[PDB]
């Protein structure tokens, strides 16, 4: 499932982090793996701002990357624009789309392990 | 009582003591037990100087007993003891919580996240400098020194307070 | 007395053993979790590319 | 670095894709599901003769 | 009447031996942490009580004849030892002595002697069985063949050399020739050690160069042993018999070669100097 989102004065950044980690919390299936969420910079826009958080998980690892728009020119009131990204993925996922697959969790850092022992030991 | 420092806390007979009753042994450990003849003669736990509770269970004034807990109320085995280890390598609250609860760097013995300050180690009592074969306390003071052996064993097994590379 | 402090002292070595063992895991991890987070940038290089 | 190359047939794949982005789907997500079903039978078949 | 006392005396005086270890008999021994209970629960040397403080005041640890407690000893970490040092002065029929490092470096050389068990009752204390006893301060030291096969205490010392004048065999540097000295002889006078003494010596003086550790044995820590100290002192130092012997003489107070060997000593001695300056004619040899 997803949460509901405040408006873009009713968000603080830490109100954005438990909203996101609570997110993360409706994810479920393969929820054994457990998240925990980091804080990422503010990106300062002409008349917007962009604030970020990554969340990461542990049990190789999955993570995740949220977004969140801020309307300098348009009412506190505007609730808040959000998007999504997986690390892999250059699918901007928003909250109100058909849930991820946990499935690709699994497929990414079964991924990452492929490449693992792919690696190339151009190594210094 | 006082030529040792024991004390309890209980029903006497004949002017000994022969009770269900909490306990204190000039150990400073707490203990709640039962008695007869002026012996211990129960079912009783022991709650270390540390708090931790150890069980005491007496025949004739003699003990047979296995039971322990640790202060933070890890349950315990004094033997194969299945923790931390081959089946899975996570403390007490990781295992109980899983990855903690909000992923605070406390995925780890102690935090939230410093370097070891003198220098020194961790091995979750005291700092120990390998260069200086001294073990301290948390509270940076002072804990008792090791020759080669017990250094060499903390150089390979734990974690130095090396710069955090 | 003499039974409560040999409890205590074979007690305080089982003690020990936890200590060891944590603080073992403690020197462990920290190596695991370094090199797996530079394995994770040489990964990511590669997916880059 | 390790290297890669190309192999056929993901290209007929991409060929398809973008034929029938020439019709200029909507319900993008779900319209490229419909399409990797609709390959599943027709699509692969004939890419498989079409080869040569 | 408070005096510095080395390390290296601790752990001479602490697990010095006659059949018997001195730690049980009272008398020998009385060490009084006054420190906190914490650090004593964390270890504690190897007879030492924990002080009980009330109000800043100590509260006499009566456990003992303090009165005549004929070594009687205190240690903080380092060097509030100091003024129970001065109280101790009215006491012992000896002087009372301060343990220079009186934490750090005796153990941080010798782990083993710190545990979390306080007493040893009277047969757990005569049960106790001896570590090796050390010559050379940290680099050189004297056992019994018993302890030079104990695992644990050659494990310790991180020692590997022995050096020795017996017949009988050992378990450990077989036919490690440059990491084992050993010579076979009888304690019988006429065994002319004084040649062997050479070599002996130049092979600990190696080790010394290469920081190697070295255990002596004569397999009882009984005479040969000794001598081949006298030996090495002299040669090591350019030093008087005499000295040497009074260094021995307290190294383990059991140390005495033979009158023979006493004869091979003063002709060690005038090789060196070129005359004898120690006569011999005393008792104390």
């Amino acid at each position: 499932k997803n949460i509901k989102w405040l408006t873009h004065g009713e968000f603080t950044p830490e109100k954005g982090r438990k909203q996101i980690e609570k997110f993360v919390s409706t994810w479920e299936f393969q929820n054994r793996w457990v998240y925990y969420a980091d804080f990422i910079e503010k990106k300062d826009l002409i008349h917007s701002y962009h604030y970020i958080y990554r969340v990461r998980w542990s049990a190789v690892s999955a993570n995740a990357l949220f977004t969140i728009k801020f309307n300098k020119s348009k009412p506190a009131d505007m609730p808040v624009d959000v998007s999504y990204i997986f690390e892999n993925s250059e699918l901007l996922q928003r909250p109100g789309e058909i849930r991820f697959r946990e499935q690709w969790l699994r497929d990414i850092t079964e991924t990452k392990h492929i490449l693992l022992e792919s690696i190339p030991f151009k190594v210094v | 009582m006082q030529y040792t420092g024991s004390q309890y806390f209980g029903e006497y007979i004949n002017g000994r003591m022969e009770g269900s009753a909490e306990y204190i042994l000039p150990t400073d450990t707490r203990y709640i037990g039962e008695m007869k003849d002026g012996m211990f003669h129960g079912e009783g736990t022991l709650f270390f100087p540390s708090g931790s509770r150890f069980d005491a269970i007496w025949k004739k004034g003699l003990v047979v007993k296995g039971k322990y807990t640790f202060n933070d109320g890890l349950q315990y085995e004094d033997k194969h003891w299945h923790y931390c280890d081959s089946y899975d390598r996570r403390f007490y609250t990781e295992i109980c919580y899983g990855l903690k609860p909000s992923g605070i760097s406390q995925l780890t013995n102690m935090d939230p996240p410093r370097r070891i300050p003198l220098g020194y180690y961790d091995c979750g009592d005291g700092f120990y400098n390998p260069t200086t074969r001294v073990i301290k306390d948390y509270r940076n003071r002072f804990l008792r020194n090791a020759d080669d052996d017990e250094h060499e064993w903390i150089v390979r097994t734990c974690r130095k307070g090396w710069l955090p590379m | 007395l003499q039974e409560e402090r040999r409890i205590h002292a074979f007690a305080m070595l089982a003690e020990r053993q936890r200590r060891m063992r944590e603080a073992e895991e403690s020197g462990r991890r920290q190596v695991e979790q370094k090199r797996l987070q530079q394995e994770d940038m040489i990964f990511k290089e590669v997916i880059k590319v | 670095m390790s290297h890669i190359q190309i192999p056929p047939g993901l290209t007929e794949l991409l060929q398809g894709y973008t034929v029938e982005v020439g019709q200029q789907p909507p319900d993008l997500v779900d319209f490229a599901v419909e399409y990797f079903t609709r390959l599943r039978e027709a699509r692969r078949q004939e890419s498989d003769t079409f080869i040569v | 009447d408070l005096l510095f006392c080395e390390p290296t005396e601790l752990y001479n005086i602490l697990n010095q031996v006659s059949k018997l270890s001195r730690l049980a008999e009272p008398n020998y021994l009385c060490l009084l942490d006054v420190r906190s209970k914490r650090q004593y629960d964390e270890s504690h040397v190897i007879t030492a009580l924990r002080v009980k403080k009330r109000d800043h005041q100590y509260l006499i640890p009566e456990s003992v004849d303090l009165e005549c407690v004929r070594y009687c000893i205190v240690y903080d970490s380092n060097t509030p030892a100091v003024e129970f040092g001065q109280i101790l002065i009215h006491f012992t029929r000896q002087p009372v002595y301060v343990l220079r490092g009186g934490y750090e470096c005796f153990s941080g050389m010798y782990h083993f002697f710190r545990t979390q068990k306080i007493i040893w009752m009277p047969q757990e204390l005569d049960a106790f069985q001896p570590y090796p006893v050390e010559i050379l301060p940290g680099r050189v030291y004297l056992g019994k063949i018993s302890q030079a096969c104990n695992a644990k205490m050659h494990k310790d010392l991180k020692i590997k050399a022995h050096v020795n004048i017996s017949m009988e065999t050992t378990p450990y540097f077989i036919g490690n020739a440059d990491k084992l000295l050993h010579i076979k002889l009888e304690d019988s006078p006429d065994t002319l050690l004084f040649d062997y003494f050479r070599h002996i010596c130049h092979f600990i003086e190696l080790h010394l160069r290469l920081h190697s550790v070295v255990l002596v044995f004569s397999t009882r820590g009984i005479s040969r042993s000794v001598a081949a100290v006298v030996a090495l002192l002299m040669h090591y130092n350019e030093e008087t018999l005499k000295r040497s012997w009074a260094q021995v003489k307290k190294c383990k107070t059991n140390m005495r070669p033979n009158r023979a060997f006493v004869a091979q000593l003063l002709e060690w001695e005038k090789v060196l100097h070129g005359e004898y300056l120690t006569d011999i004619s005393e008792p104390i040899y």
